[PDB]
């Protein structure tokens, strides 16, 4: 093309403003660009990945640099529980003198406090001085440059990888599993043993003395001799003060279980052992596929041979090998799905099994991290289903996958969708019904008539791991259980202490109130899934539009006929599911925050009793904890929470603005724009200036996207302010 | 009469009557057996 | 601009050509149907994408399908 | 290639070596392997349950660790014996 | 304390990244 | 067999009445592409109750 | 007890709630006087309150720390009154309604106008069909094993 | 002094840079190669 | 917006109690002048503060309003 | 007409107009009473004049006073 969308003649030859809008949003769909060959596609994608990696490293470099140049890491290291971590400095020419003072509280210059947890992580991993952080930043800047060079290099004529190289699954998997994940873990345990653990005990091991400071007194003698037990002897005493030698030990690899008494975090020795074990597992697993050395498995054969003899699963997995290798969308979907689960797990396990020192005592940071990863997880999950649908519309070959496990899924689509619908209905009616019952009776002044179910099943699981409050004498909660006898001399001692300590988030106590919220979360997952799954299955066709596959993943509609076909494309399913995703994640995050807020405040009872009905959430959570935020700036002054206050209102604006695009549709606006064109052409003086791109209204799908973005941005921003200002304003 | 009975047999009318009856009997049960959260 | 295609299931009802707001469709002689006529889309350069034609087709599934595509001044219905 | 139909898989699916082994031999190996795994578990259980003396993880023994891997092998071998039997070999 | 020289060195490194970034972008174009 | 007043099951996947039963009204014998005219008791999303199908798309049910 | 709960008869919080509730009503009644219609009403209300708490106390309900009754639903028959027994009631009634509805729809489906009988119900027939739902469990099973309940791929399906 | 950098760079990054970038994009999208 | 203007203006600059001598105490205290000039003011000095009644109506004769408030949001 | 009729009737059989008429400043207007079913009775407030009901806000009492009703027979 000769216009902006060089990759699309259709858009390029467009006489309106759409040319600009669409060109920007269709830029990264390399597969649909004019004149795209598969080889070029892969090559360009590979190079683009190098660029993304570089951006990630530049981002990390910046954090280190700004903390080192404008932060208080060293002071924090000295007094971790009495210093507020600094992120970066503030230079806003719009600030008033008062603001300069407010944001400069506790320091000598205006500054922003970090709620990212970097200080704790770096403290745990070994960083003790600002100069060290600087070196890291410089190194990452260099690595970023190297990655950029690689992107250019592999796009050059003699270094462009072949399409075959891009499809050698065995070699990549072997290498990625054994080297990227396995050896990297081994390297990490090396760092922990050589640098981190020594630092925790007061010894400095850096690039200056690492080659002459043995990690363990015995040496590598025990390792090669086979007497590995030596490395687990003399674990740090329970009276050990972190970052000092008082009460220190010599152990480097142990399975103590539990948390360091003073830092209330997992033992470093245990983490080292953890990564060492994981390393061996992955390195071994990376020797499973054939890679030009004779031995190994061929993935195609494995998939083809797996067909249940009964015939209940049809022809089995035959045909899937080719489908996956020849479809980038399916690959992306599988990846996003797994990463989404991982992100949720990080959030869930990181607040219970605190990994970093003094992180549990920083309430605001702990709250931010959870909400951060949970939201990212939602986006990652939705994307997986989205690309799954794109696959069906674009890359699915009905003939190749004949009676395959995948095809049969599309044969009982109605069954799946219908049953998922029933589940959603059941959960919805009863969950809401029970909440309303509890609200009404309480309102009428009769709280004794509430329907409160104890979460017995969950309580049982907690007891099974050792919790004793519930009084369920089972498994690890039983002294006579075979399980207790097994680990009583291994890891249970430490675990049974933490699990039965009320001041830890390991298996928090649950009650009737938790039962209901969990069932609400269930509703969210099921309903969000219904929308996404339906979109995927009904993406290649439906009774209303039996030829949907010929129109694509995203199209405005199919006309006002046959009853009306608005929002009938698969893209619209993503659009609709996004709202539900936000709602469910919101419920999850609200639950975590309120529960923890009450615990931190010392009144766990408030949640226990007020969480049973809806008014409680509104009055004892949203209304009560909004007081610090809404008073960031008042008719009498301002404080450091002013920025957070302003953002809260800003979020509401964006959210509501989104509604305009969602409820108002194109026809109205197009007609109005026409009148404006008339005016400009008929008004003297302004007539001198004219447009080169005809002014037109936004398209149907465009408006949907714009609206969803406005809704989403406002949603996240408003909650971000609340979770931070409320927690910090009250407990910090 | 026949025609009126047909009108009374229309869906909307029958629903209202049935629901009124159902609502009434539920209310009456609670009037005589009140405050129950279980079968005792 | 847009693409309009007619399929063999046409019955020559002429309803589509009588609904187009921009004279894009015509009735041409044919022998595959009893009516002895089929619809054609000689002037797709004037299709605005209304899909009124599709709404008028009586066949189980539209015998006339409009696939929206590249946009021009004519297709975007711009009088300015 | 490896695609199969019926009530039993072809011997080619058992690899390049076991595809030539007799059904009985595989069965013998399977039983033996399971025995070793079970023995290892029971013996290790005593070590874990003996008063003290297992500090520093002394209960972990190289032999028992290797023996415990017989359990998974037992599964594979027993499945293979069935396939060979049905295949006639 | 990060010295001025250290800060200036960092800035120089960043510049290299920038120039190498423009090229990658223009090569992908 | 397809014939007037016969009952058949539609075999056109794009049809609203796929795997459903209809009554053949008339079958044209002039060589038209879709001779049979089947009538259904249920309206489609458009409100029609009839369509013309080929003999292969129809299987007699009895 | 199960879950560390306590029987409501032995929970102090439960009793405290009772006393407090009654006190509130009584304090209100003090304003009004003697046989004043308002006072008599409030007096009757306290009686109901006392009865409710007593009923729950004599029951097997288990209260928590808040002194509020908590229900148990793990399948134990010790607390079957809380969920299992009431649950059977719902299933019986719900099945009755569904079964009779399906029966009527299928019955009027073969009528002169199958759609007029859905907007204007034939009351006589409906009542007859409605009464025959008390044995829905038996009828349903019989219909399943007679291949008359579940259809066999002769139903419309999507294009893919 | 490096301390002066915040007051010399922020004006440029938030005002001069964005302006020139937007101008270039406009010229790029308004040109007919 | 109109009805909200009426509610805040009146409760702030008109309605209230006056002592036997000339002492006027308005319901909200005259906050309209310096608080209604910003959006945060409306959210805090009006919606958040004047909603303390509905949210705390449970257990009272005004409980119905609380339930309806919630139902309407739904 | 039926609507207006009902209001006057409810003000004759289910109201505290007489008491309010005597002391308009203290007694609170009420013309709706709820049946004592399911704790909904809480909604019957102690408006005044030995009467318990929902406080109405339509302004009927004031209008009737201006007309000169005086009695509930009227
Ligand atoms: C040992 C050699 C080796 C190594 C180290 C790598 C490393 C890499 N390759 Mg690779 N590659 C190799 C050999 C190797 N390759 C070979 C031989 C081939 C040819 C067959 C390729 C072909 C190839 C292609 C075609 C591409 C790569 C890409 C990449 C990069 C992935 C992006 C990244 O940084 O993520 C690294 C991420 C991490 C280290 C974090 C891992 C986090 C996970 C979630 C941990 C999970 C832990 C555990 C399982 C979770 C438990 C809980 C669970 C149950 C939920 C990475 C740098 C991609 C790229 O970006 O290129 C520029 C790419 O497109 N490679
Ligand atoms: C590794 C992750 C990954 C990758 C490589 C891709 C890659 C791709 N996706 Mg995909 N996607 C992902 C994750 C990913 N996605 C996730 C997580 C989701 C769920 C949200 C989706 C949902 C999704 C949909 C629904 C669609 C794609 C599409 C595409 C293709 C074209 C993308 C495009 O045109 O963008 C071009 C560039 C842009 C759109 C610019 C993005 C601008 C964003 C929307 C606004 C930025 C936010 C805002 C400005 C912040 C300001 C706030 C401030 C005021 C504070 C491309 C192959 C499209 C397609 O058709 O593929 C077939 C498509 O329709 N994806
Ligand atoms: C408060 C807002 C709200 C509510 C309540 C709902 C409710 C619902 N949505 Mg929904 N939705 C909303 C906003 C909302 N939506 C928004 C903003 C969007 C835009 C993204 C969507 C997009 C959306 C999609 C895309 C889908 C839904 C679906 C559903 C249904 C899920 C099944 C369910 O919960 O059954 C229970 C339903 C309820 C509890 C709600 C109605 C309750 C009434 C009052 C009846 C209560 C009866 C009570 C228990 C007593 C009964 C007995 C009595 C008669 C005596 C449900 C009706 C899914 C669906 O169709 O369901 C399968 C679906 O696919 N919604
Ligand atoms: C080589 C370094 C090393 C060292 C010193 C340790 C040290 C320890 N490990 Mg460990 N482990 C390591 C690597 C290491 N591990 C790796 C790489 C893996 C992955 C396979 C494991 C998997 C692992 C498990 C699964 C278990 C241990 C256990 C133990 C503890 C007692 C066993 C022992 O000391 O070795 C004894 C080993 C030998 C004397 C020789 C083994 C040689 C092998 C079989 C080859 C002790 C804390 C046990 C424990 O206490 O946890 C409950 C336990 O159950 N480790
Ligand atoms: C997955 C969750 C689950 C499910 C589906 C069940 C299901 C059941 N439980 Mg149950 N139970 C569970 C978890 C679960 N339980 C847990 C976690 C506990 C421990 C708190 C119990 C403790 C329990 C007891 C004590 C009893 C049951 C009983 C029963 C049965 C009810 C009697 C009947 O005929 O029906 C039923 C099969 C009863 C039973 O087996 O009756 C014969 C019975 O007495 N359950
Ligand atoms: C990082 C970006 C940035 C920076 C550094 C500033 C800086 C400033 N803004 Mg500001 N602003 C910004 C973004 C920014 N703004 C954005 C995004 C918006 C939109 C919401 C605004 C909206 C805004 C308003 C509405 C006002 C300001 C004002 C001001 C000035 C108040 C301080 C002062 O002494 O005023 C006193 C002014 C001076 C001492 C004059 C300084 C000399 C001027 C700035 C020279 C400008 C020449 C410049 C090179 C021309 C640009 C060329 C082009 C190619 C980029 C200050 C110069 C106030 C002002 O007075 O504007 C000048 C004012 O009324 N800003
Ligand atoms: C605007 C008109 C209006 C409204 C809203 C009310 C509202 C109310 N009146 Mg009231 N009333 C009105 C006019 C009105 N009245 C008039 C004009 C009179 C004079 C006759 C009365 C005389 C009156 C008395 C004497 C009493 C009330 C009572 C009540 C309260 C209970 C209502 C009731 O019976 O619930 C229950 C409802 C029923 C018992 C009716 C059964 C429901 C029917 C069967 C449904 C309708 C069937 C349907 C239409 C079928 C269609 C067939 C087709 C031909 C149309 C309620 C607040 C009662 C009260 O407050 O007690 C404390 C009370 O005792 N009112
Ligand atoms: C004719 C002749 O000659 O013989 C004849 C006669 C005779 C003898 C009667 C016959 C026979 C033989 C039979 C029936 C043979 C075998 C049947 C068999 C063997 C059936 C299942 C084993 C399943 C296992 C092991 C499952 C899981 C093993 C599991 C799940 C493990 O996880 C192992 C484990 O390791 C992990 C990974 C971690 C370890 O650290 C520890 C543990 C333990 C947890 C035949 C077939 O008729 C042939
Ligand atoms: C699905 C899956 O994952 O399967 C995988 C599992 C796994 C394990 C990865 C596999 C592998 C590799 C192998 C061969 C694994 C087997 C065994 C493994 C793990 C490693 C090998 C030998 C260890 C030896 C010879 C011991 C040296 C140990 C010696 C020589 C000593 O005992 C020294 C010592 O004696 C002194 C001198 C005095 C004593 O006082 C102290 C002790 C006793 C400590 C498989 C089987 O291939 C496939
Ligand atoms: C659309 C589509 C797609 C996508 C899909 C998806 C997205 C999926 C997802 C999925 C998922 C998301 C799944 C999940 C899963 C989960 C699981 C599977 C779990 C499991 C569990 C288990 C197995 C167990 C565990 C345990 C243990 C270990 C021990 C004891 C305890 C317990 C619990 C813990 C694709 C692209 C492919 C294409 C086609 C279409
Ligand atoms: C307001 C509104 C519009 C009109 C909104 C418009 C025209 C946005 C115009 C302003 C934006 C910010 C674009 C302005 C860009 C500047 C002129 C600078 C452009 C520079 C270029 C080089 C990019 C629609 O077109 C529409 C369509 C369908 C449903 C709802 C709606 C809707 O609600
Ligand atoms: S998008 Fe427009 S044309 Fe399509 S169904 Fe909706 S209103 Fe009709
Ligand atoms: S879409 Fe509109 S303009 Fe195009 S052929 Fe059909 S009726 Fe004519």
């Amino acid at each position: 093309a000769t216009k902006f969308p060089k990759f699309s003649q259709a858009l390029a030859q467009d006489p309106a403003t759409r040319r600009i809008w669409y060109g920007i949003a269709t830029a990264h769909d390399l597969e649909a660009h004019d004149g795209m060959t598969e080889e070029n596609l892969y090559q360009k994608i590979f190079a683009s990945h190098f660029g993304h990696l570089a951006i990630i490293f530049l981002w990390t470099s910046g954090n280190l640099f700004h903390v080192a140049w404008q932060g208080n890491f060293e002071k924090w290291v000295s007094n971790p529980l009495k210093t507020r971590p600094i992120a970066h400095s503030i230079w806003d020419p719009h600030f008033g003198e008062s603001a300069l003072k407010a944001f400069s509280k506790g320091n000598t210059y205006p500054v922003n406090i970090t709620f990212s947890g970097l200080y704790q992580w770096w403290y745990t991993i070994g960083f003790r001085t600002n100069q060290e952080l600087y070196k890291g930043s410089i190194g990452l800047l260099l690595l970023a440059s190297v990655l950029l060079i690689a992107g250019w290099l592999h796009l050059q004529p003699k270094f462009r990888p072949s399409l075959s190289w891009f499809k050698n699954n065995e070699s990549r998997l072997n290498h990625h599993l054994s080297g990227l994940l396995g050896f990297s873990s081994l390297a990490w345990t090396g760092h922990l043993v050589h640098v981190a653990i020594p630092a925790s005990r007061g010894v400095h091991v850096g690039w200056d003395n690492f080659l002459t400071t043995p990690p363990h007194p015995a040496g590598l003698t025990p390792f090669f001799t086979g007497n590995w037990t030596v490395y687990a002897e003399n674990p740090d005493s329970a009276t050990h003060v972190f970052n000092t030698s008082e009460g220190s030990g010599t152990a480097i690899l142990t399975f103590l279980g539990g948390f360091h008494p003073q830092t209330q975090s997992l033992w470093l020795s245990d983490m080292a052992h953890h990564h060492l074990a994981i390393a061996v597992v992955f390195i071994v697993a990376g020797h499973m596929y054939r890679t030009n050395f004779g031995i190994g498995h061929n993935m195609k054969e494995i998939l083809d041979a797996h067909r249940p003899p009964g015939g209940r699963l049809g022809a089995g997995h035959v045909g899937l090998f080719e489908t996956i290798t020849n479809s980038l969308h399916m690959q992306l979907g599988l990846a996003l799905a797994c990463l989404g689960v991982a992100t949720s797990l990080t959030a869930q396990h990181m607040y219970a099994l605190t990994p970093y020192a003094y992180l549990s005592k920083d309430f605001t940071t702990e709250a931010a991290l959870y909400t951060h990863h949970q939201y990212i997880a939602g986006f990652l999950m939705v994307g997986a289903f989205a690309h799954g649908a794109i696959f069906f519309v674009r890359d699915y070959d009905p003939e190749l996958n004949k009676n395959n496990v995948l095809a049969r899924m599309l044969e009982h689509k109605e069954a799946i969708i219908s049953h998922l619908s029933w589940a959603s209905l059941f959960l919805g009616f009863h969950t809401l019904g029970l909440y309303i019952h509890n609200d009404t009776v309480v309102a009428f002044g009769q709280p004794e008539k509430q329907i409160l179910f104890e979460p017995l099943f969950a309580e049982y699981i907690q007891a099974a791991s050792g919790k004793a409050v519930y009084q369920f004498n089972v498994l690890l909660a039983s002294s006579t259980s075979p399980a207790t006898a097994a680990g009583n001399q291994v890891w249970l001692p430490g675990w049974l202490e933490a699990i039965n300590n009320p001041k830890t988030d390991l298996f928090l106590k649950i009650g009737p109130g938790d039962f209901l919220v969990h069932h609400a979360i269930a509703l969210g997952l099921h309903v969000t899934a219904l929308i996404l799954v339906k979109g995927a299955l009904d993406a290649r066709g439906s009774k209303l539009m039996p030829d949907k596959k010929d129109f694509g993943y995203s199209f405005p509609c199919d006309g006002p006929g046959r009853g009306g076909t608005c929002d009938i494309s698969a893209w619209d399913a993503f659009y609709l599911a996004m709202f539900w995703m936000l709602n469910t994640i919101g419920w999850v995050t609200f639950y975590w925050h309120w529960k923890h807020m009450t615990i931190w405040g010392g009144n766990p009872g408030q949640f226990d009793e007020s969480s049973n009905y809806i008014m409680g959430w509104l009055r004892d959570y949203l209304w009560l904890n909004s007081s610090p935020l809404i008073n960031g700036y008042n008719p009498f002054g301002m404080n450091n929470l002013s920025v957070w206050s302003w953002m809260f209102l800003f979020g509401h604006l964006i959210w509501a603005t989104g509604f305009m695009f969602l409820i108002s549709w194109r026809g109205y606006w197009q007609e109005l724009i026409e009148t404006l064109v008339w005016a400009h052409e008929r008004t003297p003086l302004a007539n001198l200036i004219r447009w080169r791109d005809k002014p037109v209204a936004l398209s149907i799908v465009q408006a949907r996207l714009v609206g969803l973005v406005h809704f989403s941005v406002g949603y996240i921003l408003t909650y971000a302010a609340f979770v931070i200002a409320s927690t910090s304003g009250k407990f910090a | 009469m026949n025609d009126f009975q047909k009108y009374l047999s229309t869906a909307p009318v029958l629903l209202t009557l049935w629901m009124t009856f159902t609502a009434g009997f539920i209310i009456e049960v609670n009037r005589f057996f009140p405050d129950m959260l279980g079968l005792y | 601009s847009h693409t309009v295609k007619i399929y063999d299931t046409c019955i020559g009802c002429t309803q589509c050509v009588r609904a187009c707001p921009t004279d894009v469709l015509e009735m041409v002689p044919w022998d595959g149907c009893k009516s002895g006529q089929i619809a054609s889309s000689p002037r797709v350069e004037d299709c605005v994408g209304c899909k009124r034609c599709e709404t008028a087709c009586p066949t189980d599934f539209l015998s006339v399908r409009v696939y929206l595509g590249a946009e021009t001044t004519r297709s975007l219905g711009l009088a300015y | 290639d490896m695609t199969w139909e019926g009530e039993y898989p072809p011997s080619k699916v058992l690899g390049p070596i076991m595809s030539k082994m007799p059904s009985g031999l595989l069965a013998i190996i399977s039983m033996a392997s399971l025995g070793v795994c079970v023995y290892s578990c029971v013996q290790t259980g005593f070590l874990l349950r003996e008063p003290g003396a297992i500090e520093n993880g002394s209960w972990v023994r190289w032999y028992y660790v290797v023996e415990g891997l017989g359990g998974p092998l037992a599964w594979g071998t027993h499945v293979a014996s069935w396939i060979q039997r049905k295949n006639g070999m | 304390m990060i010295t001025d020289f250290q800060v200036y060195i960092a800035l120089m490194a960043a510049l290299l990244a920038s120039v190498l970034a423009i090229r990658l972008g223009a090569t992908l174009y | 067999m397809i014939d007037r007043n016969s009952k058949v099951r539609i075999l056109r996947k794009e049809s609203y009445w796929f795997n459903q039963i209809g009554t053949v009204a008339t079958v044209d014998q002039s060589g038209i592409r879709y001779p049979a005219v089947v009538r259904f008791e249920s309206v489609n999303y458009a409100g029609t109750n009839t369509n013309n199908f080929a003999l292969d798309e129809l299987v007699e049910v009895k | 007890e199960i879950g560390g709960l306590t029987k409501c008869s032995e929970s102090a919080a439960f009793t405290k709630r009772l006393n407090a509730s009654v006190k509130k009503l009584e304090q209100r009644a003090s304003q009004y006087e003697a046989d004043s219609p308002p006072a008599l009403a409030l007096k009757q209300q306290v009686e109901r309150t006392q009865a409710r708490f007593d009923k729950y106390s004599r029951s097997e309900l288990l209260c928590g720390a808040d002194g509020l009754p908590h229900l148990v639903a793990d399948g134990r028959w010790s607390h079957a009154a809380e969920f299992i027994l009431p649950g059977f009631g719902f299933i019986y009634i719900s099945g009755w309604i569904g079964w009779v509805g399906r029966k009527y729809l299928r019955a009027v489906s073969t009528s002169a106008n199958p759609s007029e009988s859905e907007i204007i119900i034939n009351v006589p027939l409906a009542l007859k069909i409605m009464t025959t739902g008390y044995i829905w469990p038996i009828s349903a099973w019989q219909e399943l094993i007679s291949n008359d309940l579940v259809a066999v791929s002769e139903e419309i399906t999507v294009s893919p | 002094a490096a301390s002066f950098l915040p007051s010399i760079l922020v004006p440029l990054v938030g005002l001069i840079f964005p302006a020139f970038s937007m101008a270039l994009f406009f010229l790029y999208v308004q040109t007919d190669d | 917006v109109v009805i909200f203007h009426f509610s805040w203006k009146m409760q702030s600059d008109v309605w209230g109690t006056i002592t036997p001598d000339g002492a006027i105490s308005h319901i909200t205290g005259g906050n309209f002048a310096q608080s209604s000039i910003t959006i945060n003011g409306w959210l805090r000095d009006f919606l958040w503060s004047q909603a303390s009644q509905v949210i705390q109506s449970y257990g009272s004769a005004s409980s119905a309003y609380g339930l309806i408030f919630l139902g309407a949001h739904f | 007409f039926l609507w207006i009729s009902g209001m006057h009737f409810h003000g004759a059989y289910f109201s505290n107009y007489s008491a309010w008429l005597t002391d308009p400043i203290s007694i609170k207007q009420s013309s709706q009473v709820v049946w004592p079913i399911v704790g909904q009775e809480i909604l019957n407030a102690d408006v005044g004049g030995n009467f318990q009901g929902i406080q109405t806000t339509s302004g009927w009492f004031q209008m009737w006073r201006a007309e000169g009703i005086t009695s509930e027979v009227e």
